[PDB]
């Protein structure tokens, strides 16, 4: 009956447990005890870009490390030279209610969804001078929160249907589809080496995929509440999460558990956005409580703080050569830090 | 896109002319267009510029309080009113659509002009007028400026242009280094402040004119004497 | 700055430009959600998202329902939300005040108000005059309750009715009045199917809304 | 039905594991080996900053 | 009288100096912020007008004690009534746009103009300083020897000027109650807003333009009059910050 | 301006 296959399960879930458990000689906090700790950061923000004139749901960098896009509630996408403060375009688009917004690689897409259960494509560069369509992506049933690009026509997208799709733009279908969890997945982060990608869900859950197969290699459960962001570390062998319980959990994928909390008794809000720095050495979360923290990734100690929004802060980016750090907010501002 | 031009024909000396281009392919409200005329036999020079939403225009000294811009948004068309015309302003006129944004081509699209028969500054010469090359080898084009065209934000403003026979130029490079869309690889740009090169490796038929190197670092936007391939 | 640089300004200027004159349209146009378990008659009031509009006295509206602990935080800026509740199904009333308890109690809406129309007063007026079902079956305290004297607005209807009536519309009215602060207030109405008084209710509401938000720019309430 | 989640977690239930102190060594090496190429870390001069 | 003078002097200096940080830490706060709806320009720039004067305030009583040049106070006297008029037009700027969110929510919310109380406050600014320049001319150097009747009609402009900003100020306050009649906070704030303007604020500017044309007995008018309007107007523009901005911040 | 105090000679 269901009571024997369910049965087997449990035998497992306590396998993995017990085999997970031999695994664990040291901490991550006994090991880098002995190194010095960073100080005090203090990072003064240099630009804020106005115009927006709603709440900013998400930014994205470009490879460029100068141009960013950002997405807002008033329907429309910015592109912004962030050293001039310019504004290099602005894309009206068809639904106002937008969560996600990606920067192609290579520059020439900007990619949008949200409520709409359609990622949409945008070409940046192109003749007629105006930003146009490309392609509407549709085959989700929830919500589309996440997406992300591999290339020029290859792109991740995380939904409300407790699925994540890979797409091929030029055909304009689904590829693969990647399914078990069972909430809603809130983000996504892609491997520097493009390969893999973790989802972080509203089942409390992270789950690692291989995008050329199809499958979930591994599962990591040690939240409590939604999963809302998630970020690689650069080195690709790591990730940290973050969740409406206020902690951030770092995750190992060699050794397959958590390596360490970043939790403090002040902090009661959940967290929004997270990023690591190039090296790795800082943690960067933005919280609801309007503030954003900045934590040391090898002694979980915090370093520093960047309080200058209005309201919750919904996304945080690094640049790709580390020179800036930009967060946005529903007071419909960014801010540049450095 | 496209960009037709209007006007032309003989005029006698003190009179006026009104030249029109229309446009018809591209959004012609978030281009800036530019006037650049070309005498029966001598090379390119600027006349005027109206930027999008017509807040900037800048004339050359040549007709400056005597020629008038202007756009027609709706109607998609550029016009250039002429009073008090001259021997001097004998020329084919050029329209040029000019974008301006971080990372933008400006220059991209002349269209084929008009004739008229009317019966400090940055100079930057090509030192060389006339390069007798062979097909398949690579030739290097050289042109140097009085003043270095390195901005401080690490743009250097050169363009370079080649005009085949009886066609409108087109651009090749924009910023010293960047290849426009549609041009082959084949073109390659380097040099520094006062001193750049245009290197053809691979030449081809289909690639011989007058090539033109202009300088974007302010107004009034001087072109070059001009270097000529042949055969 | 080079004369390009100076031309990517002057085009940043513009788009600005346009980002105001579209912000102003924006501002003049008063966006709602409209929520309600299926069977609410929810589409059939103002007679992955359908937008809705409507305008009254020369005042625009604009109605969206989604066809939810996570999407409900984009609408944490709208003028209202729409409830809408069958008050006939005697059996899904606790899940319509379950509903409405999670909205109210929600950390995003904690300044959204509620407009509650109460739809099938028609039907209701059948099931409680047949006699057939009972709501003391399914509320309790339906038996020890007597209708509220001075609140007597009930024109030319039996006193059944009214009785059966009031008490639906105390069992959401106390949730609201429950943990609310002031901030944020619970209208309720009572709509048929052929109700045709609906959008100047929204509308009614929608300035009573908009007063009180005024009342709290200038510290009066 | 079931069958597929006892299928997944067996995919899940044999694979090479490493220890921890070796993840933290790996980590800790990333960090020092990079350590001198992040700018906000340790602040980079006004006249590298494009900001 | 040494008593009064020495008194009252000492007392508004305190008054001065707990109202003047009292309009700083406003002007921080609300320099700062990004939000700025309509109520904040209006309290912005009454507390730009609420630091000049009680600056002018403690300089000139301190100079009552202290020695420092007599000329002094010539460029100190039409700076602190330039700022008095000010403070004064804002107050009635802000319960005439308190009655309009009342009586036009939808307007006030949809239609207003954005950069309105931006216009409206530097004209009252402009209209201050007209003011100031007529005395300066009609009354002082430029007319000395003209006559004593051009000093006497920029005075009587001034007293038909205050009466205008009281007119405007309960009248508006009054059409409220009436609205929201036909709610403890909104009359006891309302009735504490006209108060503090009518018996803390206008009588200093009122007695001072009125008795300079009419005689009275010097030390009633000195000693009780002018010197009880005095520390009167540092009580109301120190109370400003409080009234309108702290009340609603805790 | 005969009774005119010495406040009252503000020019």
């Amino acid at each position: 009956e269901l009571d024997q296959l369910r049965q087997e399960a449990e035998q497992l879930k306590n396998q993995i447990r017990d085999a997970r458990k031999a695994c664990a000689d040291a901490t991550l906090s006994q090991i880098t005890n002995n190194i010095d700790p960073v100080g005090r950061i203090q990072m003064r923000t240099r630009r804020t870009l106005r115009g927006h004139l709603a709440k900013i749901y998400a930014m994205h960098w470009g490879t460029d490390s100068r141009l960013l896009v950002s997405a807002s509630q008033d329907g429309k996408l910015i592109i912004w030279d962030s050293y001039t403060t310019n504004k290099v375009h602005a894309i009206p688009l068809r639904s106002s209610w937008v969560m996600t917004c990606a920067y192609a690689p290579s520059g020439n897409y900007v990619a949008c969804g949200g409520l709409d259960n359609i990622c949409s494509i945008y070409n940046l560069k192109t003749r007629e001078g105006n930003v146009r369509v490309s392609r509407e992506l549709a085959g989700h049933t929830g919500y589309l929160s996440c997406c992300r690009f591999l290339d020029d026509n290859q792109i991740v997208t995380s939904s409300g249907d407790t699925t994540c799709a890979l797409w091929d733009i030029e055909t304009g279908q689904q590829t693969t589809t990647f399914t078990g969890h069972t909430g809603d997945v809130m983000s996504l982060s892609l491997a520097p080496d493009t390969r893999l990608f973790v989802s972080g869900a509203c089942d409390a859950s992270a789950k690692l995929w291989d995008v050329r197969e199809g499958m979930c290699r591994q599962t990591f459960t040690g939240h409590e509440s939604d999963i809302n962001a998630i970020c690689f570390f650069p080195n690709g062998n790591a990730f940290a999460t973050g969740s409406d319980d206020a902690t951030c959990r770092l995750f190992d994928l060699r050794a397959d558990q958590e390596l360490m909390t970043y939790s403090h008794d002040n902090i009661i809000c959940g967290i929004t956005s997270v990023s690591f720095s190039k090296s790795g050495r800082l943690l960067l979360a933005g919280y609801d409580d309007f503030n954003c923290n900045v934590w040391d990734a090898l002694k979980a100690d915090r370093a520093g703080v960047l309080a200058g929004h209005d309201n919750r802060v919904s996304c945080l980016g690094v640049t790709d050569d580390g020179m800036a750090v930009a967060t946005g907010s529903w007071d419909s501002f960014l801010k540049i830090w450095n | 896109v496209q960009l037709v031009e209007s006007g032309g024909g003989l005029v006698q000396p003190g009179g006026s002319r009104k030249l029109s281009c229309s446009a018809s392919g591209f959004a012609f409200s978030s281009f800036g267009m530019h006037w650049v005329r070309q005498a029966p036999e001598k090379g390119l020079e600027w006349v005027a510029y109206i930027s999008s939403g017509s807040g900037t225009i800048y004339y050359a000294d040549t007709v400056k309080g005597r020629f008038t811009i202007s756009r027609d948004d709706p109607k998609n068309t550029l016009f250039l009113q002429m009073t008090s015309l001259r021997s001097e302003d004998t020329a084919m006129y050029y329209c040029v659509r000019s974008i301006y944004y971080y990372g933008s081509s400006p220059f991209d699209f002349w269209g084929q002009g008009t004739t008229l028969t009317v019966s400090s500054d940055i100079v930057m010469t090509q030192a060389t007028s006339s390069v007798p090359v062979t097909p398949g080898e690579s030739v290097s084009i050289s042109c140097r400026s009085s003043k270095s065209l390195l901005h401080s934000n690490g743009n250097t403003y050169l363009y370079w242009f080649l005009q085949r026979p009886g066609q409108s130029p087109q651009l090749l490079i924009y910023r010293m280094s960047n290849l426009a869309s549609g041009v082959p690889d084949r073109f390659s740009g380097s040099g520094s402040g006062t001193a750049f090169t245009l290197t053809i490796s691979r030449l081809e038929a289909e690639d011989v004119g007058v090539y033109y190197c202009m300088q974007h670092l302010e107004y009034p936007l001087t072109f070059g004497a001009g270097t000529k391939l042949e055969l | 700055v080079s004369a390009e640089d100076k031309a990517a300004a002057e085009r940043s200027k513009m788009i600005d430009k346009n980002l105001r004159e579209d912000g102003e349209k924006a501002r003049r146009t008063l966006r709602l959600l409209l929520l309600g378990a299926d069977n609410s008659g929810k589409s059939t009031i103002v007679k992955g998202i359908f937008e809705t509009k409507f305008q009254v006295d020369k005042v625009n509206f604009h109605m969206f329902d989604v066809g939810r602990r996570k999407w409900i935080q984009c609408f944490n800026d709208v003028t209202a939300i729409i409830f809408v509740v069958d008050s006939s199904d005697y059996n899904r009333l606790q899940e319509a005040l379950n509903d409405f308890k999670s909205i109210w109690n929600n950390r995003w809406l904690r300044t959204i108000s509620v407009i509650l129309f109460l739809n099938k007063q028609d039907l209701l007026a059948e099931k409680v005059l047949a006699g057939k079902s009972k709501i003391e079956d399914y509320f309790p305290e339906f038996a020890r309750y007597t209708t509220p004297e001075d609140a007597t607005p009930e024109p030319g209807e039996d006193p059944r009715v009214t009785r059966a009536k009031y008490f639906i519309r105390k069992e959401f009215v106390d949730i609201s009045t429950a943990s609310g602060d002031g901030r944020h207030i619970c209208y309720p109405h009572f709509t048929c199917a052929v109700d045709t008084e609906n959008a100047r209710r929204i509308f009614n509401d929608c300035k009573d809304i908009i007063l009180q938000m005024n009342l709290r720019e200038y510290n009066l309430v | 039905q079931a069958r597929k989640l006892v299928e997944q977690l067996k995919m899940e239930a044999n694979i090479d594991r490493i220890k921890v102190s070796k993840a933290a060594a790996d980590l800790m090496a990333y960090c020092e080996a990079h350590a001198k190429e992040d700018p906000l870390l340790t602040p980079v001069p006004a006249s590298e900053n494009p900001f | 009288c040494y008593k009064q003078t020495l008194s009252l002097t000492v007392l508004t200096c305190i008054v001065s100096l707990v109202g003047l940080t009292g309009n700083a830490v406003v002007l921080w706060l609300l320099g700062c912020r990004m939000r700025r709806n309509a109520f904040s320009i209006y309290i912005l720039n009454l507390a730009a007008a609420d630091f000049l004067f009680l600056s002018g305030r403690l300089i000139y009583s301190l100079l009552s004690f202290i020695s420092i040049p007599h000329t002094i106070s010539k460029i100190l006297y039409p700076v602190m009534m330039f700022s008095y008029f000010a403070g004064l037009s804002f107050l009635s700027a802000v319960s005439t746009e308190r009655c309009l969110s009342v009586l036009w929510p939808i307007w006030y919310r949809c239609h207003r103009p954005t950069h309105l109380s931006a216009v409206v406050c530097v004209l009252l600014w402009a209209l201050s300083l007209l003011r100031s320049i007529l005395e300066w001319m009609l009354c002082g150097f430029l007319f000395s020897g003209a006559d004593s009747a051009w000093c006497q009609t920029s005075d009587f402009i001034t007293v038909a000027w205050l009466i205008f900003l009281c007119v405007v100020l309960c009248g508006s306050s009054l059409v409220l109650l009436i609205r929201i009649l036909c709610l403890t906070r909104l009359y006891v704030t309302i009735l504490l807003t006209v108060l503090v303007f009518l018996l803390c604020g206008l009588p200093f500017g009122i007695q001072f333009f009125l008795f300079l044309w009419i005689h009275v007995d010097r030390e009633v008018l000195f000693c009780h009059v002018h010197l009880v309007s005095i520390f009167l107007s540092a009580l109301n523009s120190s109370a400003n910050p409080i009234i309108y901005f702290f009340v609603g911040s805790f | 301006p005969e009774w005119w105090m010495d406040y009252q000679k503000r020019y």
